């Protein structure tokens, strides 16, 4: 035989003895049976839907997980210590909704549209179902539009287009969060949308970021959702989905946005905990096999779409606009665990990846970018013509340079070709550095890289070169202001423009 | 008559039927309410049956009626499907209206008998130096691409399509299995820019859909191919078959997603113990028969770059040509990142490629092998501490590596340079000259991302 | 004598580097082995 | 009527039944009727059936025996009199010096601190130890990673920390012995007593002679003690800022693994409890500062198997803010404390935190100490006078630095005479900066040894 | 010659039982005073299939999901392969044949993962067999075709199954191979060693190359 059904309860048995049918108002109200760790088995709700929110006499909510022949298993939404069986729960008929719209901007809120900032009860006009599928293929649109990082290295080697996906990855405190916030500040005139989700972080840390965005005025076109480590596991496991749903709103209005996924690794940990607590047989590293699906379901929703698709989403409300949505994931590795299971799965889905090296950060190179394993599958389609033309092989050349230098650590018989190659590689290396909160204009990188390709920098000091660049830009913005004005207004490279840049370069070298 | 739900978990569902009529092991099931279809999985008995989902799992409530079709999944087949993009059920998604064919064929069938087995022994070039040297193809053979995450597998697929399918005359079928939609839209637009879009027929199952759809998707396309291979040419045997599959591993992953939910205990790893059987039934539906010839191209994801995970190993024994990518080599910047060592082809004997070709291949392979063993010592000692012949070996192998980098007409998006379609004669001449040491005075960079040996000399002089 | 001295120093340094490499891989492998064996045990126990 | 009766007993886990109209909630407290053992609700098994753990030995017990509840989680005495007192996890005296004086009781559990109460500032604790005070400043409400073997004065360092926090910042001290071995605990007691500091600290030990639940909950016990003291407001509000000492949190994680296993739940990747991060966090978030009062934590850390990538230390670092490491060689070199001033890492090491000049100064010191460290081997092998005289200057200056970072301790006064010296910043900073300027390259290294501020150093140097 | 086919897509039990039938035929020849030989191709697939079958039966699993009796399977399989006394078969034939004696040799194939030997099934089969014959990848990649590794492959039978002349000759060959294998670690430094050691190495090199052979080209 086998174990008892967790639905055979002397009360229920006696009730069916009295009468079998008409159980619990045709199963509109459910009564709790089994309680452990935010996981609740409940008897008597067939009207209830899978994946439905579940109301409670405790005033709380529950998540529908297992619809079974005799009972239902669900996870608790919020603290569960205030519970016990024999209590009432019901099925809302709505399914996993959450407020969404413009009103969300500049608010600190729970993963359920609950104001955790205490700055007034947040209202809304629309809610929306959380779980959805990404649109069809005939509705996507090729990514072509710039996204700014204000970062020399990033913008140069790794273009980022609206609607693409690029992994940032490294070890603990390599400045991942820093990269993200830079990206956010890097959007203050783009008119694009941006929202931030954090997983399993210290409330103090969350407040730090909150206040930073405050003083930067970032709290004017952005919203934040918090999954602290104290938060119940399901809350964290669900929060990214809520963030996705909130973001898609604007892509559903033919507008672009960037959502910052922080600590997806911890999210995976939490979901694994959930699954194991459901007695789900594990695989490698105890993660259930659906983790790939887990993330993919989220990731694929953010992308660039066909204008007619949104025009279909609209009822003619929009005359045809390119809808898009970009995202930014964060994955944390354990001492160079680049071949680690979860990150490998992530890469399989992403359209781009960026990895940061620990020692170079400890060696002070910031951002410590491993140019080797750092790519953007779209390529040059994500940058202005200037960047397209000036760049094109620099990242590959740097990687080959570092390979040779690594091989030359026990070699001392270089020819002149390899010697100059290593010299130039070192040069380009120290080029690619900046300080925290140092947004570059595009013209900055433009003139800098042009000079670099023009040997005006192999002639100078490996140390002074950073001054050679700072003072160069200072000189140039001092003198040629309309030129950079124009080019950063357009991002256009013309031959006369190139001649003007050369004139500026020579005038600086003259000073 | 009809049955109804008892329980819902993930993508696995149960239906209760009357003992008078219980569905056969594979049959299409119509949810009598919303728009969802079900596939029979097990004969749970006592009027109980277990099934998998073909759409979303939502709105479904325990007790909603559902009917059988007494027939498994049958999708439209024929030329009317070509130049079109249908779903896992054959329903159009290209907004080209219904397909104008009423021929229907099930997705399940038996493996071709041994008596009907045919053998392909006819070469097939690719214009790819490292492949055409180290991995020859037979028109209609089984060729697979092994590779980890992002190692450029997809790019190789497009390059091969460009350099084969266009030069090919006749129909062609490719399907992706759990893929990134962006590439799909791009690829479709690409053929639309071309005029071979008619010649191809197209199928998607992507990593955005319920796992049931993720599961039995390739079946449709391979069935398309079976039809075409078996379609007799007007007054002759059928035109050849161009087959292209993306991420076959995703099939096994889809099976994995539910394997536990079937009540099956875990295999040696979370994989399903059934693994080999559903692998083989897939694989054996790909051979070329007396009638028709099928050219199978398969990109295979490698989990954690573990070549010896159960799935890559088990898959591995079903291909004549082996092509694996190495993450570090790509990290070393070379494209393509094909390992010279592991990648093989059953067409490699002097009796097929010619004695000379076989000799040169053996020689260069042995050189690379030797260097690979030698590579460790220089990590400890200076390279000078080696014999002069050893230094020659090191330089020879390194320049060979440089020479393998071949620009491609698709990679220009990444960099901008045009591709190279090097004839095998130039390849073999250059390698004989290199292993003749005619160039032991040439900088290594003169070999990188170039075309023929003549281009190498031109580069060296430009140096 | 000078050249031999320098080469020995470099050898010591390379030895240290390789030691780090091996130690890291050893940690990974120990973790993996523990995972495998505990999975085996729990599956076998779940069998009854 | 809350009397329930035992229904099933295995090992330490305990099962009871109650009436289906009155069922205790999870984490409620059950006192066995007629005996002093206590039961802790873990998961509602339905049918009035509850599975619980026991708190201590389980002997002689037999089924059907009546047990009552408290309808509430565990509460323990809290108050001013709690100092100089050693209690169990249940807050029951084991010093055997009478019962607890207070009648104030608070439940052990409470939710995480509100996001609203996270103080909108972040500043630094002042300490007078002259080493962390430059290299690894502590935040206000931070977590300090501590490493190193025994016998290097861990207890001594804790002594000095307590002395300073109670003296200047009027801090109160709470110590929790997780998985304690009795002998060292008693020694630590006697040390609390001789060094007149016992009267200012609250002590609770969980021994490795107890079932795991004891060891798990001593943590929350001490935590709540600290919470009560901080939230206890002072004149004009602003309750104290307190420091918390906890031993071998790794033992805590191990005991969590214990109880998870006893519940019959599957292991984790390495085999920890799958819920590991949950309890780790639940411990963490109640460690912070607030708009009223503050709390800071000192935690003994042991790394089993030296795996920096093991899940337990990995989860630890998720909350670590500053790292301090203790040396064996440095102590053997007669330098106390033996803090390695080259591995200690602080999240607070930023010009935006300690200020610009302070940051640069610290970086320069780090550079000098590194530079000299790689100098060491050449000095050993190829002699000394075969190098740049500037490098020799570096050598002398670094030696002066190392000679200087050690200092007398006010706790060392009773130990070996030699009363300690309290020193704040803005003198350490100035003295070190002047040393970096090389303006003191006319003085032997001795004036820097066992001494306070640079003024004292010059006083000794003139007197030497 | 005769071959029985169990294609990859065939029903599991078909693979699971085929080797038994092949053994049946082999014995059938052996029981006619004759001797013959069979080849077992990758018992690994067979073991995996039997694993699957057992698991479907909800059988109690073991290490690497293998129930213990897999041993018993392989044992009772190979046990059937041996050579019998002429008397045994002669009475089996009921005196129909008297002179000859029966014999049967078989060859199983075991596939290795990363060349590991500690793997469960390899462990068992090695513990059963008369001895090991091993091949190394890199040697095939070193052009060594076939790529036998004599360092580990042996036979407990010994020269007893060799004719006079070949046993007479093989000695110095084995000795030279052992010597060359001995000096492997210094093979990359033939500049400061002993001259006689260099001669031994050169002899080993020559005999090594002597062990090369093509395919389908057997030797008298
Ligand atoms: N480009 C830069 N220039 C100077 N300092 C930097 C730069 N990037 C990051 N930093 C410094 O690195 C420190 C830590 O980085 P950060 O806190 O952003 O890591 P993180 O992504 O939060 O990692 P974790 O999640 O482990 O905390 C910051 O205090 C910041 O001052
Ligand atoms: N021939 C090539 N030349 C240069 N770069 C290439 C080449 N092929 C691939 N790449 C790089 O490798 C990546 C290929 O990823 P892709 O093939 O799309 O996914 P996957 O390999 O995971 O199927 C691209 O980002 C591209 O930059
Ligand atoms: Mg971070
Ligand atoms: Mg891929």
């Amino acid at each position: 035989m086998q174990q008892l059904n967790p639905s055979e309860i002397s009360a229920l048995i006696k009730q069916r003895i009295g009468d079998l049918d008409t159980s619990a108002t045709a199963k509109n109200e459910g009564t709790i049976v089994m309680v452990s760790d935010g996981i609740v088995r409940i008897h008597g709700l067939a009207d209830a839907m899978y994946g439905e929110m579940i109301e409670f006499d405790g005033g709380l909510f529950g998540m529908a997980l297992n619809l079974e022949q005799d009972s239902v298993g669900a996870v608790v939404l919020g603290n569960y210590l205030s519970l016990q069986e024999g209590q009432k729960a019901r099925c809302t008929g709505r399914v996993l909704e959450v407020p969404v719209g413009p009103e969300l901007l500049g608010r600190v809120v729970d993963a359920l549209g609950n104001p955790i900032d205490g700055k007034g009860p947040i209202d809304a006009k629309l809610t929306d179902a959380v779980e959805k599928v990404a649109p069809g293929v005939i509705w996507r649109q090729s990514v072509d539009q710039p996204v700014q990082t204000g970062y020399k290295s990033v913008d140069t080697m790794i273009p980022v287009g609206r609607g693409q996906r690029e992994l940032i990855i490294g070890d603990r405190q390599t400045g991942k969060t820093a990269m993200a916030i830079d990206a956010i500040i890097a959007q203050k005139n783009s008119g694009i949308k941006c929202v931030y989700v954090a997983i399993g972080q210290k409330q103090s840390t969350i407040a730090n970021v909150v206040r930073k965005l405050e003083e930067t005025g970032a709290m004017a076109y952005t919203t934040v959702v918090a999954a602290a480590a104290a938060d119940p596991a399901a809350m964290q496991y669900l929060a990214p989905y809520s963030g996705c749903t909130m973001g898609e709103y604007f892509r559903d209005r033919g507008e672009d946005a960037l959502i910052i996924y922080d600590d997806l690794s911890k999210q995976a940990v939490a979901y694994r905990q959930i699954s194991l607590l459901l007695r789900r047989p594990p695989g490698r590293e105890a993660y259930p096999g659906d983790v790939f699906y887990l993330h993919s379901r989220l990731l694929e929703r953010a992308s660039r779409v066909s204008a007619e698709y949104v025009e279909k989403f609209t009822n003619g409300a929009v005359t045809g606009k390119t809808g898009s949505l970009t995202a930014l994931p964060i994955i944390e590795t354990q001492a160079g665990d680049v071949s680690a299971f979860v990150p490998t799965n992530v890469i399989s889905i992403t359209d781009g990846q960026i990895f940061l090296e620990t020692s170079l950060f400890n060696a002070g190179i910031r951002p410590a970018v491993n140019a080797g394993i750092s790519v953007s599958r779209v390529g040059g389609s994500a940058q202005t013509k200037i960047i397209k033309k000036l760049s094109g092989g620099i990242r590959t050349a740097l990687a080959q340079y570092r390979e040779l230098a690594a091989f030359a650590q026990f070699a001392s018989d270089l020819d002149e070709a390899t010697r100059k190659q290593l010299e130039h590689g070192q040069r380009v290396t120290e080029l690619m550095k900046q300080k925290q909160y140092a947004p570059y204009s595009i013209a900055d990188q433009a003139v800098s890289v042009y000079a670099s390709n023009e040997g005006y920098m192999a002639d100078v000091e490996v140390k002074k070169i950073v001054d050679f660049d700072a003072a160069l830009i200072a000189y140039f913005r001092s003198e040629y202001a309309p030129l950079m004005k124009q080019i950063d207004e357009t991002g256009d490279y013309n031959k006369d423009i190139e001649a003007a840049i050369k004139a500026g370069i020579e005038s600086f070298k003259a000073t | 008559s009809s049955g109804r739900i008892i329980q819902i978990i993930g993508a696995v569902i149960d239906v209760e039927f009357e003992r008078t009529s219980v569905p056969k092991i594979y049959d299409a099931l119509q949810v009598d309410g919303t728009e969802t279809t079900l596939e029979v999985q097990q004969q749970l008995g006592d009027g109980v049956v277990r099934t998998i989902a073909m759409g979303s799992t939502e709105g479904l409530k325990r007790g909603l009626t559902v009917t059988s079709t007494n027939a498994p999944i049958s999708v439209p087949v024929g030329t009317a499907t070509l130049g079109r993009i249908m779903d896992v059920l054959g329903r159009p998604i290209d907004e080209a209206g219904p397909v104008a064919t009423e021929e229907r064929l099930p997705i399940h069938r038996q493996a071709p008998s041994y008596a009907e087995q045919a053998a392909s022994t006819d070469l097939l070039e690719t214009g790819i130096k490292v492949i055409d040297l180290l991995c020859p193809f037979a028109k209609g053979g089984k060729v697979g691409l092994f590779g980890g995450a992002g190692v450029g597998k997809t790019v190789n697929m497009m390059e091969l399509i460009n350099n084969i399918a266009k030069a090919h005359s006749g129909l062609s079928v490719f399907a992706g299995v759990g893929e990134r939609t962006r590439e799909g839209n791009d690829f479709y637009h690409e053929m639309k820019d071309s005029n071979v879009l008619d010649k191809v027929a197209m199928v998607y199952g992507q990593m955005n859909e319920p796992p049931g759809n993720r599961l039995r998707v390739a079946l449709t396309g391979l069935t398309m191919a079976e039809y075409f291979r078996d379609e007799k040419d007007e007054n002759g045997k059928g035109r050849d078959v161009l087959l292209f599959v993306d991420n076959i591993y995703r099939y096994t992953l889809a099976g994995t997603e539910v394997s536990a939910l079937l009540g099956r205990m875990p295999s040696a790893v979370g994989y399903q113990p059934t693994l080999a059987e559903e692998m083989g039934v897939l694989q054996e539906r790909i051979t070329s028969t007396k009638s028709g010839s099928i050219t199978s191209i398969q990109a295979v994801y490698v989990p954690a770059d573990d070549l010896t995970d159960p799935s890559p190993a088990t898959t591995f024994a079903h291909l004549d040509a082996t092509v694996v990518l190495s993450r570090d080599i790509a990290s070393s910047g070379i494209y393509p990142a094909i390992d010279p060592l592991d990648s093989t082809s059953r067409q490699l004997d002097p009796l097929v490629v010619g004695q000379e070709h076989y000799e040169i291949a053996r020689a260069v392979q042995n050189v690379l092998q030797r260097y690979k063993e030698l590579k460790d010592i220089i990590a400890i000692l200076g390279m000078d501490e080696l014999a002069e012949e050893d230094k020659l070996v090191v330089y020879r192998a390194r320049k060979i590596q440089r020479f393998f980098s071949q620009p491609f007409h698709v990679a220009e998006v990444f960099t901008g340079a045009p591709g190279k379609l090097v004839p095998l004669k130039e390849t073999i001449r250059g390698f004989k000259g290199l292993l003749a040491g005619e160039y032991d005075h040439i900088p290594e960079q003169a070999f990188y991302m170039v075309g023929g040996i003549d281009e190498v000399i031109a580069k060296a002089e430009k140096l | 004598q000078s050249a031999r001295m320098v080469a020995m120093k470099a050898a010591t340094d390379n030895a240290g580097q390789l030691i780090k490499d091996l130690q890291l891989i050893y940690n990974k492998l120990r973790q993996a082995a523990i995972t495998q064996e505990i999975s085996e045990i729990v599956g076998g126990a779940a069998a009854v």
